[PDB]
Protein backbone atom coordinates (compact mmCIF):
# COMPACT_ATOMS: atom_id res chain seq x y z
CA UNK A 1 0.00 0.00 0.00
CA UNK A 2 2.52 2.64 1.10
CA UNK A 3 4.91 1.37 -1.62
CA UNK A 4 2.46 1.04 -4.53
CA UNK A 5 3.61 2.59 -7.81
CA UNK A 6 1.40 3.44 -10.78
CA UNK A 7 3.36 2.47 -13.88
CA UNK A 8 0.98 4.36 -16.19
CA UNK A 9 1.34 7.71 -14.42
CA UNK A 10 3.06 10.39 -16.47
CA UNK A 11 3.75 14.07 -15.92
CA UNK A 12 6.32 16.69 -16.90
CA UNK A 13 8.37 19.08 -14.81
CA UNK A 14 6.32 22.04 -16.05
CA UNK A 15 3.07 20.12 -15.71
CA UNK A 16 0.27 22.20 -17.23
CA UNK A 17 1.78 25.61 -16.40
CA UNK A 18 3.13 26.47 -19.91
CA UNK A 19 6.49 27.57 -18.44
CA UNK A 20 9.56 26.66 -20.46
CA UNK A 21 12.54 25.16 -18.69
CA UNK A 22 14.61 28.30 -19.20
CA UNK A 23 12.17 30.23 -16.97
CA UNK A 24 12.17 28.02 -13.88
CA UNK A 25 13.11 29.83 -10.67
CA UNK A 26 15.87 27.50 -9.50
CA UNK A 27 17.36 27.75 -6.01
CA UNK A 28 19.20 25.49 -3.58
CA UNK A 29 18.08 23.83 -0.37
CA UNK A 30 18.75 25.37 3.04
CA UNK A 31 21.60 23.11 4.18
CA UNK A 32 22.42 22.95 7.89
CA UNK A 33 24.72 20.28 9.37
CA UNK A 34 23.58 17.14 7.46
CA UNK A 35 19.95 18.22 6.88
CA UNK A 36 19.03 19.62 3.45
CA UNK A 37 15.62 21.32 3.54
CA UNK A 38 13.31 22.46 0.73
CA UNK A 39 10.54 24.52 2.38
CA UNK A 40 7.67 25.64 0.14
CA UNK A 41 5.53 27.36 2.79
CA UNK A 42 6.32 30.84 1.43
CA UNK A 43 7.17 29.91 -2.18
CA UNK A 44 3.87 28.74 -3.65
CA UNK A 45 1.40 31.42 -2.52
CA UNK A 46 -0.86 32.78 -5.28
CA UNK A 47 0.89 35.61 -7.11
CA UNK A 48 0.08 38.02 -9.92
CA UNK A 49 2.98 36.67 -11.99
CA UNK A 50 1.98 33.05 -11.41
CA UNK A 51 1.95 30.30 -12.29
CA UNK A 52 5.73 30.22 -11.78
CA UNK A 53 7.84 27.07 -11.52
CA UNK A 54 10.07 26.94 -8.43
CA UNK A 55 12.72 24.21 -8.51
CA UNK A 56 14.65 23.36 -5.34
CA UNK A 57 17.91 21.58 -6.18
CA UNK A 58 19.10 19.08 -3.55
CA UNK A 59 22.69 18.12 -4.41
CA UNK A 60 24.18 15.38 -2.23
CA UNK A 61 27.83 14.32 -2.39
CA UNK A 62 28.28 13.29 1.28
CA UNK A 63 27.03 10.35 3.36
CA UNK A 64 24.14 10.28 5.83
CA UNK A 65 22.40 13.42 4.58
CA UNK A 66 18.78 13.86 5.69
CA UNK A 67 16.39 15.49 3.20
CA UNK A 68 13.34 17.31 4.59
CA UNK A 69 10.62 18.60 2.25
CA UNK A 70 7.85 20.87 3.57
CA UNK A 71 4.73 21.23 1.39
CA UNK A 72 2.03 23.54 2.79
CA UNK A 73 -1.19 21.72 3.58
CA UNK A 74 -4.60 22.50 2.15
CA UNK A 75 -6.30 24.85 4.60
CA UNK A 76 -3.15 25.77 6.53
CA UNK A 77 -4.09 29.26 5.32
CA UNK A 78 -7.58 29.80 3.94
CA UNK A 79 -7.98 30.12 0.16
CA UNK A 80 -4.25 30.29 -0.55
CA UNK A 81 -3.75 26.52 -1.02
CA UNK A 82 -7.30 25.35 -1.70
CA UNK A 83 -6.42 23.23 -4.76
CA UNK A 84 -2.87 22.19 -3.83
CA UNK A 85 -1.56 18.82 -5.00
CA UNK A 86 1.59 16.78 -4.36
CA UNK A 87 3.24 14.03 -6.41
CA UNK A 88 3.90 11.20 -5.85
CA UNK A 89 1.16 10.77 -3.24
CA UNK A 90 3.11 7.82 -1.75
CA UNK A 91 6.26 9.89 -1.23
CA UNK A 92 8.97 9.29 -0.14
CA UNK A 93 8.55 5.57 -0.79
CA UNK A 94 7.63 6.56 -4.37
CA UNK A 95 9.57 9.17 -6.36
CA UNK A 96 9.62 10.48 -9.93
CA UNK A 97 12.46 9.86 -12.38
CA UNK A 98 12.97 11.41 -15.81
CA UNK A 99 12.39 8.96 -18.67
CA UNK A 100 12.21 10.66 -22.09
CA UNK A 101 11.30 14.16 -20.87
CA UNK A 102 8.62 12.36 -18.84
CA UNK A 103 8.36 11.74 -15.10
CA UNK A 104 7.18 8.31 -13.93
CA UNK A 105 6.87 6.64 -10.55
CA UNK A 106 9.77 4.59 -9.20
CA UNK A 107 10.45 3.03 -5.81
CA UNK A 108 13.11 5.04 -4.01
CA UNK A 109 14.41 1.96 -2.18
CA UNK A 110 15.30 0.29 -5.51
CA UNK A 111 17.07 3.46 -6.69
CA UNK A 112 19.36 3.67 -3.64
CA UNK A 113 20.24 0.64 -1.53
CA UNK A 114 20.35 1.32 2.21
CA UNK A 115 18.17 4.43 2.16
CA UNK A 116 16.41 4.99 5.48
CA UNK A 117 12.77 6.10 5.38
CA UNK A 118 11.38 6.54 8.87
CA UNK A 119 7.65 5.98 9.44
CA UNK A 120 7.43 9.20 11.49
CA UNK A 121 8.64 12.78 11.09
CA UNK A 122 8.60 14.64 14.43
CA UNK A 123 6.02 12.15 15.74
CA UNK A 124 3.73 12.94 12.82
CA UNK A 125 3.39 10.56 9.88
CA UNK A 126 6.06 10.60 7.16
CA UNK A 127 3.70 11.59 4.36
CA UNK A 128 2.90 14.80 2.51
CA UNK A 129 -0.55 14.46 4.11
CA UNK A 130 1.09 15.78 7.30
CA UNK A 131 2.96 18.49 5.38
CA UNK A 132 6.48 17.09 5.71
CA UNK A 133 8.50 14.12 4.46
CA UNK A 134 12.02 12.98 5.29
CA UNK A 135 14.59 10.37 4.32
CA UNK A 136 18.24 9.79 5.19
CA UNK A 137 20.70 8.87 2.44
CA UNK A 138 23.04 5.91 2.96
CA UNK A 139 26.78 6.02 3.69
CA UNK A 140 27.51 4.63 0.19
CA UNK A 141 26.07 5.38 -3.25
CA UNK A 142 27.60 3.77 -6.35
CA UNK A 143 25.59 5.18 -9.28
CA UNK A 144 24.46 8.77 -9.77
CA UNK A 145 20.73 9.28 -9.21
CA UNK A 146 18.15 11.99 -9.91
CA UNK A 147 14.59 11.78 -8.57
CA UNK A 148 11.86 14.40 -8.17
CA UNK A 149 8.87 15.35 -6.04
CA UNK A 150 6.10 17.80 -6.92
CA UNK A 151 4.14 20.17 -4.65
CA UNK A 152 1.86 21.95 -7.12
CA UNK A 153 -0.34 24.92 -6.21
CA UNK A 154 -0.84 26.33 -9.73
CA UNK A 155 -4.48 25.17 -9.82
CA UNK A 156 -5.27 27.40 -6.82
CA UNK A 157 -6.95 30.66 -7.84
CA UNK A 158 -7.55 33.81 -5.78
CA UNK A 159 -9.10 36.72 -7.70
CA UNK A 160 -6.59 37.27 -10.55
CA UNK A 161 -3.76 35.46 -8.74
CA UNK A 162 -2.56 31.88 -9.28
CA UNK A 163 -0.31 29.64 -7.24
CA UNK A 164 3.07 28.26 -8.24
CA UNK A 165 4.28 24.76 -9.11
CA UNK A 166 7.03 23.44 -6.84
CA UNK A 167 9.65 20.94 -7.96
CA UNK A 168 12.25 19.27 -5.76
CA UNK A 169 15.07 17.51 -7.63
CA UNK A 170 17.43 15.40 -5.52
CA UNK A 171 20.81 14.82 -7.19
CA UNK A 172 22.94 12.11 -5.57
CA UNK A 173 26.52 11.78 -6.80
CA UNK A 174 28.55 8.62 -6.08
CA UNK A 175 30.31 8.53 -2.73
CA UNK A 176 31.96 5.85 -0.62
CA UNK A 177 33.00 2.32 -1.48
CA UNK A 178 32.00 -0.08 1.31
CA UNK A 179 30.60 0.26 4.82
CA UNK A 180 32.81 -0.84 7.71
CA UNK A 181 30.72 -3.58 9.28
CA UNK A 182 28.80 -6.76 8.70
CA UNK A 183 25.95 -8.00 6.53
CA UNK A 184 24.11 -11.05 7.84
CA UNK A 185 23.02 -12.69 4.59
CA UNK A 186 21.01 -15.71 3.53
CA UNK A 187 21.37 -9.86 -4.07
CA UNK A 188 24.86 -8.72 -5.10
CA UNK A 189 23.82 -5.39 -3.58
CA UNK A 190 23.79 -6.98 -0.12
CA UNK A 191 27.19 -8.59 -0.77
CA UNK A 192 29.08 -5.58 -2.19
CA UNK A 193 28.01 -2.87 0.27
CA UNK A 194 29.59 -4.17 3.51
CA UNK A 195 33.17 -5.20 4.20
CA UNK A 196 32.27 -8.49 5.92
CA UNK A 197 29.47 -10.93 5.07
CA UNK A 198 28.15 -13.46 7.59
CA UNK A 199 26.33 -16.49 6.21
CA UNK A 200 23.70 -18.30 8.24
CA UNK A 201 24.37 -21.99 7.64
CA UNK A 202 28.16 -22.21 8.22
CA UNK A 203 30.01 -19.20 9.67
CA UNK A 204 33.65 -19.16 10.79
CA UNK A 205 34.24 -15.48 11.63
CA UNK A 206 31.74 -13.55 13.81
CA UNK A 207 30.92 -9.91 13.17
CA UNK A 208 33.92 -7.60 13.73
CA UNK A 209 33.43 -4.00 12.58
CA UNK A 210 36.66 -2.05 13.12
CA UNK A 211 36.02 1.69 13.40
CA UNK A 212 38.31 4.71 13.63
CA UNK A 213 37.72 8.42 14.20
CA UNK A 214 35.56 9.83 11.40
CA UNK A 215 34.53 6.41 10.10
CA UNK A 216 31.03 5.11 9.41
CA UNK A 217 29.89 1.69 10.53
CA UNK A 218 26.78 -0.33 9.83
CA UNK A 219 25.12 -3.69 10.28
CA UNK A 220 22.59 -5.40 8.03
CA UNK A 221 20.74 -7.50 10.56
CA UNK A 222 19.33 -10.96 9.79
CA UNK A 223 15.83 -10.92 8.35
CA UNK A 224 14.59 -13.06 11.26
CA UNK A 225 15.61 -11.15 14.41
CA UNK A 226 14.12 -11.23 17.91
CA UNK A 227 16.09 -8.46 19.64
CA UNK A 228 19.50 -6.80 19.73
CA UNK A 229 21.56 -5.13 22.44
CA UNK A 230 23.65 -3.52 19.70
CA UNK A 231 24.40 0.18 20.25
CA UNK A 232 22.08 0.66 23.26
CA UNK A 233 23.47 -1.89 25.78
CA UNK A 234 27.13 -2.48 24.95
CA UNK A 235 29.79 -4.25 26.98
CA UNK A 236 33.26 -2.66 27.22
CA UNK A 237 36.18 -5.02 27.78
CA UNK A 238 38.68 -2.34 28.82
CA UNK A 239 26.99 4.65 30.31
CA UNK A 240 26.43 1.46 28.28
CA UNK A 241 24.89 2.78 25.05
CA UNK A 242 27.31 3.83 22.32
CA UNK A 243 25.91 7.35 22.58
CA UNK A 244 26.92 7.48 26.24
CA UNK A 245 30.29 5.85 25.55
CA UNK A 246 31.21 8.14 22.63
CA UNK A 247 30.00 11.68 23.27
CA UNK A 248 28.22 13.13 20.22
CA UNK A 249 28.24 9.98 18.12
CA UNK A 250 25.13 9.36 16.03
CA UNK A 251 23.30 6.09 15.33
CA UNK A 252 20.85 5.92 12.43
CA UNK A 253 17.72 3.77 12.69
CA UNK A 254 17.96 3.25 16.44
CA UNK A 255 14.38 1.97 16.40
CA UNK A 256 14.92 -0.49 13.49
CA UNK A 257 11.56 0.69 12.08
CA UNK A 258 12.75 1.87 8.65
CA UNK A 259 11.17 -0.06 5.78
CA UNK A 260 12.95 -2.44 3.41
CA UNK A 261 16.45 -2.37 4.91
CA UNK A 262 16.94 -3.76 8.42
CA UNK A 263 20.06 -1.67 9.00
CA UNK A 264 21.44 0.83 11.48
CA UNK A 265 24.54 2.94 10.91
CA UNK A 266 27.00 4.52 13.33
CA UNK A 267 29.20 7.59 12.87
CA UNK A 268 32.29 7.95 15.06
CA UNK A 269 33.11 11.68 15.42
CA UNK A 270 36.47 12.91 14.21
CA UNK A 271 37.04 14.45 17.66
CA UNK A 272 36.82 11.08 19.43
CA UNK A 273 40.38 9.80 19.84
CA UNK A 274 40.19 7.39 22.80
CA UNK A 275 40.30 3.61 22.29
CA UNK A 276 37.35 1.32 22.95
CA UNK A 277 36.50 -2.38 22.58
CA UNK A 278 32.83 -3.27 22.80
CA UNK A 279 30.44 -6.20 22.45
CA UNK A 280 26.75 -6.58 21.63
CA UNK A 281 24.54 -9.42 20.43
CA UNK A 282 21.79 -10.30 17.96
CA UNK A 283 19.04 -12.79 18.85
CA UNK A 284 17.17 -14.90 16.29
CA UNK A 285 13.93 -16.78 16.85
CA UNK A 286 14.22 -20.22 15.19
CA UNK A 287 20.95 -19.35 18.17
CA UNK A 288 22.42 -15.84 18.43
CA UNK A 289 25.25 -13.88 16.82
CA UNK A 290 28.09 -12.02 18.53
CA UNK A 291 29.12 -8.53 17.43
CA UNK A 292 32.52 -7.03 18.31
CA UNK A 293 33.04 -3.30 17.78
CA UNK A 294 36.52 -1.82 18.13
CA UNK A 295 37.07 1.95 17.92
CA UNK A 296 40.56 3.40 17.39
CA UNK A 297 42.62 0.25 17.84
CA UNK B 1 13.44 40.78 -14.10
CA UNK B 2 16.86 39.10 -14.00
CA UNK B 3 19.48 41.87 -14.22
CA UNK B 4 23.27 41.46 -14.24
CA UNK B 5 25.24 44.61 -13.39
CA UNK B 6 28.87 44.41 -14.50
CA UNK B 7 31.86 46.61 -13.77
CA UNK B 8 35.64 46.65 -13.71
CA UNK B 9 38.66 48.52 -15.01
CA UNK B 10 38.74 48.28 -18.79
CA UNK B 11 41.94 50.08 -19.87
CA UNK B 12 44.99 48.08 -18.77
CA UNK B 13 48.63 47.80 -19.80
CA UNK B 14 50.21 44.47 -20.78
CA UNK B 15 51.13 42.02 -18.00
CA UNK B 16 48.77 43.84 -15.61
CA UNK B 17 45.77 42.08 -14.03
CA UNK B 18 42.14 42.24 -15.14
CA UNK B 19 39.46 42.27 -12.44
CA UNK B 20 35.74 42.21 -13.24
CA UNK B 21 32.78 41.86 -10.87
CA UNK B 22 29.15 41.02 -11.60
CA UNK B 23 26.13 41.56 -9.35
CA UNK B 24 22.94 39.52 -9.71
CA UNK B 25 19.39 40.61 -8.93
CA UNK B 26 15.98 39.09 -9.58
CA UNK B 27 17.42 35.57 -9.37
CA UNK B 28 18.51 33.29 -6.55
CA UNK B 29 22.30 33.29 -6.37
CA UNK B 30 22.14 29.62 -5.45
CA UNK B 31 21.03 27.33 -8.24
CA UNK B 32 22.87 28.79 -11.25
CA UNK B 33 26.45 28.58 -12.53
CA UNK B 34 27.72 32.15 -12.81
CA UNK B 35 30.02 32.17 -15.82
CA UNK B 36 32.29 34.58 -17.66
CA UNK B 37 32.47 34.68 -21.46
CA UNK B 38 34.54 36.86 -23.77
CA UNK B 39 34.07 37.81 -27.43
CA UNK B 40 37.39 38.59 -29.10
CA UNK B 41 37.99 39.98 -32.61
CA UNK B 42 38.90 37.00 -34.77
CA UNK B 43 38.88 34.38 -32.03
CA UNK B 44 35.13 34.77 -31.47
CA UNK B 45 33.11 33.60 -28.47
CA UNK B 46 35.05 31.81 -25.73
CA UNK B 47 33.85 30.44 -22.40
CA UNK B 48 36.15 31.43 -19.54
CA UNK B 49 34.78 29.63 -16.49
CA UNK B 50 31.96 29.23 -14.02
CA UNK B 51 31.43 29.42 -10.26
CA UNK B 52 28.48 28.65 -7.98
CA UNK B 53 27.44 29.96 -4.57
CA UNK B 54 29.51 27.26 -2.82
CA UNK B 55 32.76 28.39 -4.45
CA UNK B 56 33.26 25.39 -6.75
CA UNK B 57 34.91 26.31 -10.04
CA UNK B 58 35.40 25.01 -13.55
CA UNK B 59 37.84 26.82 -15.86
CA UNK B 60 38.70 26.61 -19.54
CA UNK B 61 41.91 24.55 -19.94
CA UNK B 62 43.31 27.22 -22.30
CA UNK B 63 42.90 30.04 -19.76
CA UNK B 64 43.06 27.72 -16.72
CA UNK B 65 46.52 28.90 -15.72
CA UNK B 66 45.66 32.60 -15.54
CA UNK B 67 41.99 32.55 -14.52
CA UNK B 68 40.70 32.81 -10.96
CA UNK B 69 37.08 33.29 -9.91
CA UNK B 70 35.41 33.99 -6.58
CA UNK B 71 31.99 34.61 -5.04
CA UNK B 72 30.74 36.90 -2.28
CA UNK B 73 27.41 35.16 -1.78
CA UNK B 74 26.05 37.65 0.82
CA UNK B 75 26.07 40.42 -1.81
CA UNK B 76 25.13 38.06 -4.68
CA UNK B 77 28.34 38.93 -6.57
CA UNK B 78 30.94 36.91 -8.45
CA UNK B 79 34.27 38.04 -9.86
CA UNK B 80 36.94 37.22 -12.44
CA UNK B 81 40.72 37.65 -12.27
CA UNK B 82 42.64 37.19 -15.54
CA UNK B 83 46.41 37.62 -15.23
CA UNK B 84 49.51 38.03 -17.39
CA UNK B 85 47.59 40.15 -19.85
CA UNK B 86 48.40 40.37 -23.56
CA UNK B 87 46.79 42.03 -26.56
CA UNK B 88 45.01 38.78 -27.47
CA UNK B 89 42.99 39.24 -24.26
CA UNK B 90 41.42 42.42 -25.63
CA UNK B 91 37.72 41.63 -26.02
CA UNK B 92 34.19 42.15 -24.69
CA UNK B 93 33.68 40.24 -21.43
CA UNK B 94 30.19 39.09 -20.51
CA UNK B 95 28.72 38.25 -17.16
CA UNK B 96 26.29 35.41 -17.77
CA UNK B 97 23.82 33.22 -15.87
CA UNK B 98 24.42 29.56 -16.64
CA UNK B 99 21.41 27.32 -16.10
CA UNK B 100 23.63 24.74 -14.40
CA UNK B 101 21.11 21.92 -14.45
CA UNK B 102 22.17 18.44 -13.41
CA UNK B 103 22.25 15.52 -15.83
CA UNK B 104 23.21 11.87 -15.51
CA UNK B 105 25.37 12.31 -18.61
CA UNK B 106 28.95 12.50 -17.36
CA UNK B 107 30.92 15.65 -18.09
CA UNK B 108 27.69 17.35 -19.17
CA UNK B 109 25.66 20.09 -17.49
CA UNK B 110 22.41 21.61 -18.75
CA UNK B 111 24.33 24.88 -19.03
CA UNK B 112 23.09 27.17 -21.76
CA UNK B 113 23.73 30.80 -20.83
CA UNK B 114 20.78 33.19 -20.51
CA UNK B 115 20.60 36.13 -19.88
CA UNK B 116 23.92 37.71 -20.72
CA UNK B 117 25.30 40.88 -19.20
CA UNK B 118 25.67 44.15 -21.06
CA UNK B 119 29.37 43.59 -21.74
CA UNK B 120 32.66 45.20 -20.75
CA UNK B 121 35.34 46.09 -23.28
CA UNK B 122 38.83 45.27 -22.00
CA UNK B 123 41.65 46.91 -23.96
CA UNK B 124 45.24 45.76 -23.47
CA UNK B 125 47.57 48.57 -24.58
CA UNK B 126 49.84 51.29 -23.18
CA UNK B 127 37.27 19.83 -27.03
CA UNK B 128 34.12 19.74 -29.15
CA UNK B 129 34.45 21.99 -32.20
CA UNK B 130 31.28 23.43 -33.74
CA UNK B 131 31.54 24.56 -37.36
CA UNK B 132 28.62 26.62 -38.64
CA UNK B 133 27.67 26.96 -42.30
CA UNK B 134 27.17 29.28 -44.09
CA UNK B 135 29.34 32.10 -42.84
CA UNK B 136 26.99 34.71 -44.32
CA UNK B 137 23.42 34.62 -45.61
CA UNK B 138 22.17 37.46 -47.82
CA UNK B 139 18.36 37.37 -48.02
CA UNK B 140 15.36 39.69 -48.24
CA UNK B 141 12.39 39.86 -45.85
CA UNK B 142 9.89 37.03 -46.05
CA UNK B 143 12.46 34.45 -47.18
CA UNK B 144 13.53 31.36 -45.23
CA UNK B 145 17.00 31.10 -43.69
CA UNK B 146 18.51 27.70 -42.86
CA UNK B 147 21.64 27.62 -40.70
CA UNK B 148 23.86 24.63 -39.92
CA UNK B 149 26.01 23.71 -36.92
CA UNK B 150 28.17 20.58 -37.11
CA UNK B 151 30.14 19.17 -34.18
CA UNK B 152 33.49 17.40 -34.34
CA UNK B 153 32.06 14.67 -32.07
CA UNK B 154 28.55 13.58 -31.19
CA UNK B 155 26.69 15.96 -28.87
CA UNK B 156 25.14 13.64 -26.30
CA UNK B 157 21.39 13.98 -25.98
CA UNK B 158 20.44 17.18 -27.81
CA UNK B 159 22.47 19.47 -25.55
CA UNK B 160 22.73 22.38 -27.97
CA UNK B 161 21.53 25.97 -27.83
CA UNK B 162 21.29 28.77 -30.38
CA UNK B 163 21.88 32.45 -29.73
CA UNK B 164 20.94 35.65 -31.56
CA UNK B 165 23.23 38.69 -31.38
CA UNK B 166 21.71 41.81 -32.89
CA UNK B 167 24.30 44.45 -33.80
CA UNK B 168 25.72 46.25 -30.80
CA UNK B 169 24.02 43.98 -28.26
CA UNK B 170 24.72 40.99 -26.07
CA UNK B 171 23.57 37.56 -27.23
CA UNK B 172 20.15 36.32 -26.17
CA UNK B 173 18.99 32.73 -26.02
CA UNK B 174 16.79 31.49 -28.88
CA UNK B 175 16.83 27.68 -28.60
CA UNK B 176 17.89 25.13 -26.00
CA UNK B 177 17.84 21.37 -26.25
CA UNK B 178 18.34 21.85 -30.00
CA UNK B 179 14.64 22.39 -30.68
CA UNK B 180 12.92 24.09 -27.71
CA UNK B 181 11.90 27.73 -28.15
CA UNK B 182 12.87 29.90 -25.19
CA UNK B 183 10.50 32.22 -23.34
CA UNK B 184 9.24 35.04 -25.55
CA UNK B 185 10.72 33.62 -28.78
CA UNK B 186 8.46 33.71 -31.87
CA UNK B 187 7.41 30.49 -33.57
CA UNK B 188 9.28 31.40 -36.77
CA UNK B 189 12.50 30.18 -35.09
CA UNK B 190 12.72 26.38 -35.30
CA UNK B 191 15.60 24.18 -34.18
CA UNK B 192 16.32 20.62 -35.29
CA UNK B 193 19.02 17.97 -35.24
CA UNK B 194 20.78 15.43 -33.06
CA UNK B 195 24.19 13.82 -32.85
CA UNK B 196 26.61 15.86 -34.95
CA UNK B 197 24.20 17.76 -37.25
CA UNK B 198 21.96 20.65 -36.20
CA UNK B 199 20.05 23.38 -38.01
CA UNK B 200 18.31 26.63 -37.09
CA UNK B 201 15.49 27.63 -39.44
CA UNK B 202 14.05 31.15 -39.62
CA UNK B 203 10.94 30.58 -41.70
CA UNK B 204 9.77 34.11 -42.64
CA UNK B 205 12.52 36.67 -42.14
CA UNK B 206 11.69 40.12 -40.79
CA UNK B 207 13.96 43.19 -40.80
CA UNK B 208 15.25 42.81 -37.19
CA UNK B 209 15.97 39.08 -37.61
CA UNK B 210 19.18 40.09 -39.40
CA UNK B 211 21.86 39.34 -36.83
CA UNK B 212 24.61 36.83 -35.99
CA UNK B 213 23.58 33.33 -34.85
CA UNK B 214 25.73 31.02 -32.74
CA UNK B 215 25.40 27.44 -31.59
CA UNK B 216 26.68 26.23 -28.23
CA UNK B 217 27.16 22.70 -26.91
CA UNK B 218 26.94 21.79 -23.23
CA UNK B 219 27.59 18.05 -23.62
CA UNK B 220 31.34 18.13 -22.87
CA UNK B 221 33.29 20.76 -20.97
CA UNK B 222 34.68 23.22 -21.95
CA UNK B 223 31.45 24.63 -23.35
CA UNK B 224 32.17 25.77 -26.89
CA UNK B 225 30.54 28.06 -29.43
CA UNK B 226 30.46 28.22 -33.19
CA UNK B 227 32.13 31.00 -35.12
CA UNK B 228 28.77 32.55 -36.01
CA UNK B 229 26.58 32.94 -39.08
CA UNK B 230 25.77 36.50 -40.16
CA UNK B 231 22.36 37.14 -41.76
CA UNK B 232 22.11 40.25 -43.94
CA UNK B 233 19.97 41.78 -46.69
CA UNK B 234 20.20 41.01 -50.41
Amino acid sequence: ELDKIDLSYETTESGDTAVSEDSYDKYASNNTNKEYVCDFTDQLKPTESGPKVKKCEVKVNEPLIKVKIICPLKGSVEKLYDNIEYVPKKSPYVVLTKEETKLKEKLLSKLIYGLLISPTVNEKENNFKEGVIEFTLPPVVHKATVFYFICDNSKTEDDNKKGNRGIVEVYVEPYGNKINGCAFLDKIKMKTFFTQNIYKKNNIYPCYMKLYSGDIGGILFPKNIKSTTCFEEMIPYNNKSLGNLVNNSVVYNKEMNAKYFNVQYVHIPTSYKDTLNLFCSIILKETSYLVYVSINE
Amino acid sequence: QVQLQQWGAGLLKPSETLSLTCAVSGASFSGYSWTWIRQSPGKGLEWIGEIDYRGSTNYNPSLKSRVTMSVDTPKNQFSLNLTSLTAADTAIYYCAKGYGGVTLVRGAKINWFDPWGQGTLVTVSSEIVLTQSPGTLSLSPGERATLSCRASQSVTSRYLAWYQQKPGQAPRLLIFGASSRATGIPDRFSGSGSGTDFTLTISRLEPEDFAVYFCQQYAKSPWTFGQGTKVEIK
